[PDB]
């Protein structure tokens, strides 16, 4: 009901900065690495499709491994712990009602006691102080979206793909906020369907021209290039299917008109 | 835990009782959740999630306050500013007389003001309904128990087993959209002050079924002029009996002119239609709101 997009977007983003993890973090993890992270996460993008759970919640159990870390170190040993635990908060949080701890549990291949992922689970609302609300590249493309003249959902899909993509990588990624991204990703992707651009609407609603998106886009080009290449490949394999017009098939475009 | 001396139950709600309790070193009175921390089945429970990183946000007048969260090993305790009583027993101990006009103007301002409040902050409540506002001695009014509350960051999708409650529930959901918009939290604050107003629940269904016909008995089925999308909603049947809207001040006699518009917007059948917080603060019928204090 168009009384409430404003105040909301503009809530989003001053949260969004808040509930936002430290850049240069994983370089502090002793005994963890960017691409360790990639593994949990596409890990978990999975296991989101296994439960038939909603991106959002990925997007949350995320963000809150990302925090967590962002306070915490964690060996090799304990990270997946840290996951599961953020993925079932985040469910909790996010579903309409999650998975069973022990589901969670199982599907770690029996690896940590039900206990622990309590004891876990605790822990990391202890360390984000039960500050689980946070901002998404999802929640944000969701608002974008409403700006689409008209809406086509080759381009949603595409977008969230994108969206989803970049998850993967804090390696660059986390220098970006989500509203960003977000942007990116909504561009990237209209572009990519329409070979139209980022609406002057949308410009205005967030003040961001088309040049500020324009390090995240090389960026996030870049990865939609290699995509396919890429160490990862969960979410692809998600995209491929015709719930998302298997987008995901369908052919990046080489260049991008900058 | 060490400085709260609790001091009488006051209610359960949903995983947990409601003490009163005073806090021994400040002398402040609360009201502490004590939670079922089961630390074997479940974790932490999915509403205490809600509630407490949900109203962590909210900070304001019209939204009960959360003070602190004790977080032992296998206790969880919610510590909230503390209320008197509820509106449901208010209504109660006060049918017969009625609400007074000028406290139920009142009360329904000061709950826009709060639900206003949450839907600007993307955050949307479900459970409107008596027993869950709080009065205190003061004549302020307060949303509490947010446990069925969610962000909506993005759309929210629906229960197709609504754990929810009947009696305060928006037509579109009886009708099985697989979304929740602001619009419901109006919906059920709307029925709040008919009830307010009539000392009984404008909707009292039995069953799902039994609800949409009462609220067809009383706002008239509804058509494609009226609600474009209807007869196309999952649950809709070109089934349904045809009442015919009745004159509200036949629903609402006591409710002046001004009032009974409000209501008829607050009702509205089209989701997209009926008028949100904001909007509402802004009726004529708000004009001499004041601040009358309950016999409490
Ligand atoms: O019915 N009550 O919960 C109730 C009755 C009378 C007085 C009450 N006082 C307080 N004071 C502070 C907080 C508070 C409260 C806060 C959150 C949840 C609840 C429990 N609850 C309230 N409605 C349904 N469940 C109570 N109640 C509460």
């Amino acid at each position: 009901v168009p009384d409430y997009h404003e105040d909301i977007h503009t809530y989003l983003r001053e949260m969004e900065v808040k509930c936002k993890p430290k850049v240069g973090y994983m370089k502090k993890q002793p005994d963890i690495t960017n691409s360790m992270r990639a593994i949990l996460v596409d890990w978990l993008v999975e296991v989101g499709e296994e439960y038939k759970l909603q991106n959002e919640t990925l997007h949350l159990a995320v963000n809150y491994i990302d925090r967590f870390l962002s306070s915490m170190s964690v060996l090799r040993g304990k990270l997946q712990l840290v996951g599961t635990a953020a993925m079932l908060l985040a469910s909790k949080f996010e579903e309409i009602y999650p998975p069973e701890v022990a589901e969670f549990v199982y599907i770690t291949d029996d690896t940590y006691t039900k206990k622990q992922v309590l004891r876990m689970e605790h822990l990391v609302l202890k360390v984000l102080t039960f500050d689980l609300a946070a901002p998404t590249v999802n929640q944000f493309l969701t608002q974008y979206f409403l700006h689409q003249q008209p809406a086509n959902c080759k381009v949603e899909s595409l977008a969230m793909f994108l969206g989803e993509l970049s998850l993967i990588d804090a390696d660059p990624y986390l220098k970006y906020l989500p509203s960003v991204i977000a942007g990116a990703a909504f561009h990237l992707a209209l572009y990519t369907v329409t070979g139209q651009s980022w609406p002057e609407s949308l410009i205005r609603k967030t003040g961001y021209t088309l040049e500020s998106l324009k390090p995240c886009l090389m960026d996030l080009h870049q990865t939609y290039l290699k995509a396919p290449q890429h160490a990862q490949q969960s979410i692809r394999e998600k995209y491929k299917n015709s719930k998302y017009h298997g987008v995901s098939l369908l052919n990046p475009p080489e260049t991008l008109n900058l | 835990m060490e400085n709260f001396q609790k001091v009488e139950k006051i209610g359960e709600g949903t995983y947990g009782v409601v003490y009163k309790a005073r806090n021994k070193l400040t002398g402040e009175v609360v009201a502490l959740k004590k939670i079922r921390l089961d630390t074997e089945t479940e974790g932490v429970p999915s509403t205490a999630i809600r509630e407490i990183s949900l109203l962590k946000e909210l900070n304001h007048p019209n939204i009960v306050k959360l003070l602190d969260v004790i977080h032992t090993e296998n206790k969880l305790y919610l510590v909230f500013e503390f209320l008197h009583q509820d509106l449901k027993k208010f209504m109660d101990a006060s049918a017969l007389t009625g609400i007074p006009l000028p406290l139920i103007k009142s009360y329904l301002f000061q709950l826009l003001q709060g639900l206003a409040f949450c839907h600007s902050h993307r955050v949307l409540h479900r459970d409107l309904k008596p027993q869950n506002l709080l009065i205190n001695t003061e004549g302020a009014i307060k949303l509490a128990d947010f446990g069925l509350a969610r962000a909506f960051g993005v759309p929210v999708r629906t229960y197709t087993h609504e754990v929810v409650t009947l009696w305060y529930r928006a037509p579109e959901i009886l009708l099985g959209c697989k979304y929740y918009s602001t619009a419901v939290d109006i919906w059920s604050l709307g029925c709040i002050f008919a009830e307010m107003v009539t000392r009984r629940a404008l909707f009292p269904g039995d069953s799902e079924i039994d609800q949409l016909f009462r609220i067809f008995r009383t706002l008239g089925t509804p058509d494609e002029v009226v609600w474009p999308g209807v007869t196309s909603m999952p649950d809709y049947k070109p089934s349904f009996p045809k009442w015919a809207r009745q004159d509200f001040s036949k629903v609402v006699p006591p409710l002046d002119e001004d009032g009974r518009s409000l209501l008829s917007q607050m009702l509205h059948y089209d989701p997209n239609k009926r008028i949100s917080a904001k909007a509402a603060l802004a009726h004529p019928f708000f004009q001499d709101v004041t601040k009358p204090v309950p016999h409490l």
